[PDB]
């Protein structure tokens, strides 16, 4: 006579999360005047030394 | 490797030269001859877990 029993469980989970941002947030604007821009004085003695 | 000091970098030249540094909030006196010193700031994070 021969008696048997065999109980195989398995699993296999697999999880995964992505997540991306790209916020851009504005504090202030600028325009410069068109005319009688005043140089910086490095700049100013570049030129002169030209 | 950062050498010993080749420049002067606080040769004023007689201007007075204030830029407030927004960050730190406080006042500093540039050099005279210095192109540029700028105090805007970035970050850089990398994580890897495994």
């Amino acid at each position: 006579n021969s008696a048997f029993k065999q109980a195989i469980q398995a699993s296999h989970k697999k999880d995964s999360s992505f997540i991306r941002i790209h916020k851009v947030m504005k504090v202030l604007n600028f325009t410069t005047k068109a005319k009688d821009l005043h140089l910086s004085d490095v700049f100013l003695k570049a030129l002169n030394h030209l | 490797q950062f050498r010993n000091r080749v420049i002067n970098t606080k040769s004023f030249g007689g201007q007075c030269r204030k830029v407030f540094s927004g960050d730190g909030k406080d006042f500093y006196r540039l050099s005279g001859n210095v192109l540029s010193y700028t105090f805007q700031v970035k970050i850089n994070n990398d994580f890897n877990y495994e």
